[PDB]
RNA sequence: ACGGGGAAUCAGGGUUCGAUUCCGGAGAGGGAGCCUGAGAAACGGCUACCACAUCCAAGGAAGGCAGCAGGCGCGCAAAUU
RNA sequence: UAAAGUUGCUGCAGUUAAAAAGCUCGUAGUUGGAUCUCUCUCGGCCGAAGCGUUUACUUUGAAAAAAUUAGAGUGUUCAAAGCAGGCCGCCUGGAUACCGCAGCUAGGAAUAAUGGAAUAGGACCGCGGUUCUAUUUUGUUG
RNA sequence: GAAGACGGUCGAACUUGACUAUCUAGAGGAAGUAAAAGUCGUAACAAGGUUUCCGUAGGUGAACCUGCGGAAGGAUCAUUA
């Protein structure tokens, strides 16, 4: 059975955006999809999208502009304090010039620069470059 | 229920209970007052305690226990013994090198006095440490929550 | 997948976008809620009060109508039966393999559908103990569930 | 695939452990059965008494006579054979007298074209093998 | 160990009294006194490391065995006698009296006071407890127990003991808005106004000091000692006023300090 | 296998070590039992047994270096009576 | 010990090089779909209480031996070191950080677990019914 | 108020029991490894001259042979209404 719909969410981003497609549809869609697609989003990375909401879980169609090379997803969700958050940094970004590792947090989903901002921790939900 | 199930006289050791009797110092009731403690913490006592008449040298509110120290709570697995219970307590340890967690249990014998009645496994109960009562015993039952499920 | 089966089929019921009653069903929703007692009445499980409602009635979903579901009606009402059909159809399906198998002892395709079946069995029984649907002392023996059937 | 979950920390250090007994050197080192096993027994050199003088032949690709000694460690009685290593250097040694010998270098492994030889003569008599060779000592008389 | 230890050695010794790691094994422990062995200062330590009036312990030994050292106003002549917080040492030979209160790096200071001012010292009450036909006790931070208090004196207050007499003449409640110093933690020497206390019922309280210069540290209850009423010290205090430097500011005023003289 | 502070190595993780001068524990050849004392089941205290061992006129007496040096033994392995 | 990503949590492999149980069921373990945005004595709506729904997480604040490690100052002739020293009696240091897990504390409320109302012995609201109720008798209590 | 005695308790102690200790009394029995393979064959690698191999069972100087079921890692990805 399916864990974690963001990991398929991500997924499924990725291996469109490694065909060169324009558009790549999400299911289910979930309010933690909504804000990783939203902070990817704010930083120029996929464009817009739109929610189809059936009365069951919704959809999302993603417009792809070719500027993502990963995105991915950290499971389990390491709690991640601000001491830790430039070792994840230097795992998981190609460098430190761009890149953004995103987490969850009592402030929000942000990513890591927000969240260093903001002199908060959280939970890694996932990385994108 | 007789209170008085051992070789032993058992009375409260605080409560006079032979104060002289005459024909004014008895007027169709004999009277007997019920000794009890309020402990700290916010801790009520329970109304069993104050208007029972069972009788506990160990019990926190009614007996010669003093609550200081540690105040932890537990999931009631067994009650088998006489006014003492196992109760679990179950925590997570952090393996650092995996960056993870591992489940572990610690079993507690706890005294549970004569003034909760209906506790049932699974209860919560939050103990409070005492004076060792026993060989094992050095937590005294102070709360009982039910578990999820009363109706 | 099927939980006991290798197959991974995809046929089900797709319910429509629209919530909404019908405009071709004139039934109130306390029409359908006495045509549910009286399915009931004749000694019908939800899920055949159900067919019998889309099929001859018209009733495309009895939750959009009276807004409840059929179980909940019925026992509102207070004509649900004691076990839960899905379990009791289990049992009654077990019940069946043991009969087979008392007077076919040298089937063991049998014995593995009959392990299957229990296993679908006490895997809905744990699930209903812990909602409270099935008392907590309750358990299948198949000794006598030819009585719960 | 390996278990990712936040509470499999028991699993992963229990399966690392059972697994670290199929890695050759951890359980050389850790079962004990090694060290019973080495007529050392855990020093890196050991005195002994020289039984005889042994050649060994060199094996089959190459071809010469090692000029070895049968030793018997004075710490427990056990007998080994141990390689002299320069040439002429088995003229210093006599039958009967004590030796200090350590490893050939594999950690207990054979070296070379020495079959089942894995210690070297380092003194005898308590003077270097080396300084008897460059003459800068002689045995003593 | 069977019975108590006698030694301390030169390592394992309060890290305030500013010892070497190389002037021997050992270092002075402190005799059984009024103040604790970790929170007191040895004559001996007074007397050669900080006043350097002693070159070694013998010399020490001869200053204290002519009885020209008086602490709290009676001649002390144990070279180990613990001294410790509020405390009042005279040397009446030289004419000098110091007090021992916490610098800002939580380190005993060498802070002299006037000769009037070496008349008094400041104790907070430890307990208060009624014994022996009902007559009040009062016990201090210096272990010594006063009869007859004030019946408005409580636990943490401040009393000012006259040292001729021994008997209290003043005290400060523990209250908001009141001077205090911190004798022990990280902000140990550190000076502010309380602002608040939170209460933690069989555990430590929490009480939350002001400083004069707006910074704000919390310290336990146990670690409080009211020095004056309202924002008025009722002793004076250290070249710094209890204000706890930030590295930086250290070493502005260092460098500042360094270009005024060279 | 005395425990810890800690040590070696290490990009990030980690691996190995910690008898050893600081803190805590234990022991004084092995067990056991005590006296005195605030504090010891103390051993540079006593009592006995087990092992070892010293002097003797054979009746008896005396012993405990895992304190500092030093000796023997052990060993690859460690200093001045 | 590193090299060893040849013990792989980061981070290894398992068709043929060493390797996936003959095959299913199955308890523990592990992992689990979407979904919920002005209340107690006051002399500053102006001191206060929680009696209400618990934790994990994160941030913070206490408390936490020294020595060692990191690290500030300081020409040991330099350096390892040391905690000294500097100026013409005086001036100045003997800092600071880290101290994991567990325990304590206070903000945040995303993420994850968890809870109530379904035979209503549910929430709020006023009514029917009971008590020495530390005073509802400056007067000797009754 | 000393010696002494009954009893108690703690309790070391030549307690009349299973010697995990390499060492030897071992001639012993059957196995692993570099063999002038010395001798005797040629089981496998080519259809290796009976295709090979797996499990099981019997038999044999010896490699091995044979029966039953299986695999291709085969010497057939194919054989015609």
């Amino acid at each position: 059975v399916r864990m974690n719909v963001l990991a398929d969410a991500l997924k499924s981003i990725n291996n469109a955006e490694k065909r060169g497609k324009r558009q790549v549809l999400i299911r289910p869609c979930s309010k933690v999809i909504v804000r990783f697609l939203t902070v990817m989003m704010k930083h120029g990375y996929i464009g817009e999208f739109e929610i189809i909401d059936d009365h069951r879980a919704g959809k999302i169609v993603v417009n792809l502009t070719g500027r993502l090379n990963k995105c991915g997803v950290i499971s389990p969700r390491f709690d991640v304090q601000l001491k830790d958050l430039e070792k994840w940094q230097n795992n998981l970004l190609p460098s430190r010039q761009f890149g953004f590792i995103v987490l969850t947090t009592s402030a929000g989903i942000m990513d890591h620069e927000e969240a260093r901002r903001k002199h908060t921790g959280g939970k890694i939900l996932g990385f994108f470059f | 229920a007789d209170i008085q199930t051992e070789r032993a006289y058992q009375k409260q050791p605080t409560i006079f209970q032979n104060k002289k009797r005459v024909l004014l110092g008895e007027t169709g009731k004999e009277k007997l007052p019920r000794y009890y403690k309020n402990i700290g913490l916010g801790f009520k006592t329970p109304k069993e305690a104050i208007e029972g008449t069972y009788i506990d040298k160990k019990c926190p509110f009614t007996g010669n226990v003093s609550i200081r120290g540690r105040i932890l709570s537990g999931v009631v697995t067994k009650m088998k013994m006489q006014r003492t219970i196992v109760i679990r307590r179950d925590y997570l340890h952090y393996i650092r090198k995996y960056n993870r967690f591992e489940k572990r249990h610690k079993n507690m014998s706890v005294h549970l006095s004569p003034c909760f009645r209906d506790v049932q496994i699974g209860d919560i109960v939050t103990v409070g440490e005492c004076r060792p009562l026993s060989k094992t015993v050095r937590f005294n039952v102070l709360k009982v929550t039910k578990a999820a499920g009363t109706k | 997948g099927r939980m006991h089966a290798p197959g991974k089929g995809l046929s089900q019921s797709a319910l429509p976008y629209r919530r909404s009653v019908p405009t071709w069903l004139k039934l109130t929703s306390d029409d359908v809620k006495e045509q549910i007692y009286k399915l009931a009445k004749k000694g019908l499980t939800p899920s055949q009060i159900g067919v019998i409602l889309r099929d001859s009635h018209g009733v495309a979903q009895v939750r959009f109508v009276t807004g409840n579901k059929i179980l909940r009606i019925l026992k509102s009402k207070g004509l649900a039966p004691d076990l839960p059909e899905d379990l009791y159809h289990l049992i009654k399906k077990a019940v069946a393999v043991r009969k087979h198998l008392e007077r076919n002892r040298k089937d063991k395709d049998a014995k593995f559908r009959l392990i299957l079946i229990e296993s679908r069995i006490h895997r809905l029984a744990r699930y209903y103990k812990t909602k409270r649907v099935l008392p907590p002392n309750w358990k299948y023996e198949s000794s006598t569930a030819s009585a719960l059937v | 695939g390996k278990c990712r979950g936040l509470r499999t920390a028991r699993k992963l250090r229990s399966h690392r452990r059972d697994q670290k007994w199929h890695d050759k050197q951890y359980k050389k080192a850790h079962l004990g059965t090694a060290l019973k096993a080495n007529p050392f027994g855990g020093a890196s050199h050991a005195k002994g008494i020289v039984l005889e003088k042994v050649g060994v032949e060199a094996k089959q690709p190459n071809s010469a006579i090692r000029k070895c000694v049968r030793v018997q460690l004075i710490k427990n009685g056990k007998k080994i054979t141990a390689f002299v290593p320069n040439d002429g250097c088995l003229n210093f040694i006599e039958e009967n007298d004590e030796v200090l010998v350590a490893g050939f270098g594999r950690k207990g492994h054979a070296v070379g074209d020495i079959p089942g030889v894995r210690f070297k003569v380092v003194k005898v008599a308590n003077v270097s093998l080396l300084a008897l060779y460059k003459g800068k000592k002689e045995r003593p008389r | 160990a069977r019975g108590p230890k006698k030694h301390l050695k030169r390592v394992a010794a309060p890290k305030h009294w500013m010892l070497d790691k190389l002037t021997g094994v050992f270092a002075p422990r402190p005799s059984t006194g009024p103040h604790k062995l970790r929170e007191c200062l040895p004559l001996i330590i007074f007397l050669r490391n900080r006043l350097k009036y002693a070159l070694t312990g013998d010399e020490v030994k001869k200053i204290c065995m002519q009885r020209f050292i008086k602490i709290d106003g009676k001649v002390r002549t144990d070279i180990t006698y613990p001294a410790g917080f509020m405390d009042v040492i005279s040397i009446d030979k030289t004419g000098e009296n110091f007090r021992l209160i916490y610098d800002t790096k939580g380190r005993f200071a060498v802070h002299r006071i006037t000769p009037e001012e070496a008349k008094y010292k400041l104790c907070k009450v430890r307990k208060i407890f009624v014994g022996t036909k009902g007559i009040p006790h009062l016990v201090t931070h210096d272990a010594r127990t006063i009869r007859y208090p004030d019946p408005l004196i409580k636990v943490n207050d401040t009393i000012q003991i006259d040292l001729e007499t021994g008997k209290i003449t003043d005290f400060i409640k523990f209250d908001t808005g009141n001077l205090c110093m911190v004798t022990g933690g990280a902000n140990l020497g550190r000076i502010g106004v309380i602002t608040n206390r939170e209460r933690h019922p069989g555990s430590f309280d929490v009480v939350h000091v002001k400083d004069a210069n707006g910074n704000s540290f919390a310290t336990r209850l146990s670690n409080i000692f009211v020095i004056g009423k309202g924002n008025k010290p009722w002793i004076s205090l250290p070249r710094g006023k209890g204000i706890r430097l930030t590295i930086a500011e250290e070493r502005d005023k260092r460098l500042a300090a360094k270009q005024s003289s060279g």
